[PDB]
């Protein structure tokens, strides 16, 4: 497998790519505005298929990982969850969150400043984990130990759901923005070594055929 | 977010 | 296997790295001096293995690919060969490399300060064309490309001789120097990929088991 | 030049 020495430089150049990335939902989607809309919708049916019921997910507590600006709290978390949590490394988009979010801004408990490889969810704490477009951000070895952290941040009948970017076959290492695309098979070897099983698995669709294809992971 | 295809 | 996107950081970030390493012997060898003697000795056996004679590689000329100070012309090349043509992105290491060449250095035709991705080996010139220690230096995509220009700089018999670390299991990406460390699997496909095949190969003896193996490749 | 080896875990 591929492995990355000197992780000190890969972090450090993703923060200076996204210091120069306007508090947006442009700047959140890389100039794929037009993919939000149906970026929500897919996840909104997702959520609603492992949330709300006997044995599901509680409606209680969420935690958005790499929140940004809180895209995807506003439009999927805040809807469903009576407190959010945000954490982001960047405290510009944390800052431009209390604006963006407006009226659902109100429900967020939190906004959490760190880098998620020095992060550590609260024990016990959420009923769902949001991890979307951030996953590769992180690397293997990370990645692995932070998705265990968050298995422990999870309450009684918790999931966790992964959405992001995978290759079809073969990785991408993106040195512009200090990101890895993984593919299908990697993937799913990290998170079986973090001690997560996959409850439901959704590809997005109506997406442009020539974008990596996008899923929806359903993990506790 | 989403990134290009090769 | 790996795709690199974001070339332009990956080079840039090499430059820093060498701008900071000391023009000697002990900084060619990245402070592992000790291992200069041995690795010489064996280059040594191996070149005349492929050299001299019918049907095998001439002596009259030969280009040392980031050559550095000239190492491995001092000690390898510039005994054996009429002509010998340094190439190097280091305009530091090329100065010196005129110091440091000072008993043979009548027999050094130029010092090429260009970066081996943008260098356009002279057609059908060199009899042995050497690569050591710098592939790793170089995207796939752009040591594909750049092997693929070497075939072409060679007369008739030539040969290329590549010394590298070879990775026992997978690749590694050091982003401190900005280098792919290769597995022997992934070597052979580009080799292959750019029209070459192995005349000869060996693994360097007298390593330590602390390091990652040294091989050597005559291709042609 | 050469590097150190590295670990798999
Ligand atoms: N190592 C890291 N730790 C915490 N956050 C990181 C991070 N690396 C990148 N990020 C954050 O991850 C975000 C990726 S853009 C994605 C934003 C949001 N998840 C959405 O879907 O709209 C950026 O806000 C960036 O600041
Ligand atoms: N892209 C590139 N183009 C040309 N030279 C490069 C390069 N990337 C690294 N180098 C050079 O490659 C050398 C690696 S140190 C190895 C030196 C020499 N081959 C020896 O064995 O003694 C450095 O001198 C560095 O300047
Ligand atoms: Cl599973
Ligand atoms: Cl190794
Ligand atoms: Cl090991």
């Amino acid at each position: 497998h591929m492995v990355i020495n000197g992780e000190m430089q890969f972090y450090a150049r993703a923060k200076l790519f996204y210091q120069e990335v306007p508090a947006t939902e442009e700047g959140m989607m890389g100039n794929f505005i037009e993919l939000s809309s149906p970026d929500i919708q897919a996840s909104q049916k997702f959520l609603r298929k492992f949330v709300g019921g006997p044995g599901r997910a509680g409606t209680d507590c969420a935690l958005d990982c790499g929140s940004g600006i809180g895209r995807v709290s506003k439009h999927v978390l805040l809807p469903v969850f009576n407190s959010v949590e945000l954490v982001d490394m960047m405290e510009s988009f944390l800052l431009e969150a209390q604006n963006y979010l407006q009226v659902k801004g109100d429900k967020v408990e939190s906004y959490h400043c760190y880098s998620l490889q020095e992060f550590t969810p609260p024990f016990r704490r959420y009923d769902v984990i949001w991890i979307q477009w951030v996953s590769g951000h992180l690397t293997d070895k990370d990645l692995l130990a932070f998705l265990s952290r968050c298995r422990d941040g999870l309450k009684e009948n918790g999931i966790i759901i992964l959405k992001d970017n995978v290759a079809r076959e073969g990785c991408i290492l993106d040195l512009s923005d200090s990101s890895v695309t993984r593919d299908m098979d990697i993937l799913r070897s990290l998170i079986r070594k973090s001690g997560l099983v996959v409850l439901g698995q959704e590809k997005q669709d109506g997406f442009p055929e020539q974008c990596i294809p996008v899923w929806m992971f359903a993990l506790h | 977010g989403p990134k290009r295809r090769q």
